[PDB]
């Protein structure tokens, strides 16, 4: 399962 | 043995040709199991291995929701990167991300990973402690400060030690007949004269899984590293891989050369020679 | 800033004339990801060609497998034609059944 993304 | 799960994300801007494209793939070891493409007619997380198909609608809906949201976040990240590098809105740029977990032979977390790149160059990486960051440049230091303030590393640590390992172990069980089966290489040596006094010996490995393999040529028992041509390991298209290694040798000296093959599917390393029968 | 593709052209199984097989063109080591790959039979573009989903290696360079079913013969020539921003003209790599 995938995880979330973060804004750079 | 040891196993890994990895997601690979690519986001590419294309000014004048719409919003950036986002592609995600997921692998267990050398087996792809999911994909997502924002340019698809109907973008969805889709299965790419037989053992993931049994996951229920909540799985596919949730992964699709997450990947769609990731695509939107990467569109913002591409805009931010332009500001961080003083770049114009006219060029095409790429952000890539790879993350996931490695398991040791006991099934416990060996280490976690989360790294990003901009235009093919390292940008930021989560350190092995799963608590601090290594930034490649002064732009990535801005991101590092932002992610320290938002406790991003702690969120990643919780995923990498928790869901990442738990789901990897589930995939390994559901896919055990393939993911937990090593296929050894089928090996042979071919001989191709180059001239009247030299010939190429080419050691072949075919049909093996996983992709990690070592092929080496020895002359009189000494490795010929600087004289061996070694092709990149390449996919056959049936899950297995292929590789070869070649040396040019003096005619009449062929029997002084041995090829050595190491692979997880072999009980013991193999030694082969050219067999002129 | 950019990396040019490595190209290998090969079959899924050892070639035997008259026996159906798969012709593969594996492009790797390139950046950025946009790339044009054609498989050729006697110089003509093969229409039914599939490719893998875009992924990349630990050094961030991309790789793709293009493939099509084919039945090799003694006389038919096969090749892969690759274009990429790093190339001033397309690169053609001929299939050699011993490579």
């Amino acid at each position: 399962v995938s995880f979330i993304e973060f804004v750079i | 043995g040891s196993h890994s799960m990895r997601y690979f994300y690519t986001a590419m801007s294309r000014p004048g040709r719409g919003e950036p494209r986002f592609i995600a793939v997921g692998y267990v070891d050398d087996t792809q199991f999911v994909r997502f493409d924002s340019d698809a007619a109907s973008p969805r997380t889709e299965p790419r291995a037989p053992w993931i198909e049994q996951e229920g609608p909540e799985y596919w809906d949730g992964e699709t929701r997450n990947m769609k949201a990731s695509a939107q976040t990467y569109r913002e990240n591409l805009r931010i990167a332009l500001r961080y590098y003083n770049q114009s809105e006219a060029g095409s740029h790429i952000i890539q991300r790879m993350y996931g977990c490695d398991l040791g032979p006991d099934g416990r977390l060996l280490r976690g990973h989360d790294q990003s790149a901009y235009d093919g160059k390292d940008y930021i990486a989560l350190n092995e402690d799963l608590s601090s960051w290594t930034a490649a440049d002064t732009a990535a230091q801005i991101t590092q400060r932002k992610w320290e303030a938002a406790r991003v590393a702690e969120q990643l640590r919780a995923y990498l030690e928790g869901l990442c390992v738990e789901w990897l172990r589930r995939y390994l069980e559901n896919g055990k007949e393939t993911l937990q089966r090593a296929d050894p290489p089928k090996t042979h040596v071919t001989h191709h004269p180059v001239s009247d006094h030299e010939a190429t010996l080419r050691c072949w490995a075919l049909g093996f899984y996983p992709a990690e393999i070592t092929l080496t040529w020895q002359r009189d028992g000494e490795d010929q590293t600087q004289d061996t041509e070694l092709v990149e390991t390449r996919p056959a298209g049936d899950r297995t891989f292929q590789k070869w290694a070649a040396v040019v040798v003096p005619s009449g000296e062929e029997q002084r050369y041995t090829c050595h093959v190491q692979h997880e599917g072999l009980p013991k390393p193999l030694t082969l020679r050219w067999e002129p029968s | 800033i950019q990396r040019t593709p490595k190209i290998q052209v090969y079959s899924r199984h050892p070639a035997e004339n008259g026996k159906s097989n798969f012709l593969n063109c594996y492009v790797s080591g390139f950046h950025p990801s946009d790339i044009e790959v054609d498989l050729l039979k006697n110089g003509e573009r093969i229409e039914k060609v599939e490719h893998s989903d875009l992924s990349f290696s630990k050094d961030w360079s991309f790789y793709l497998l293009y493939y099509t079913e084919f039945t090799p013969t003694e006389k038919d020539e096969y090749a892969c034609r690759v274009n990429h921003v790093t190339l001033s003209q397309p690169k053609i790599v001929k299939w050699d059944r011993d490579m």
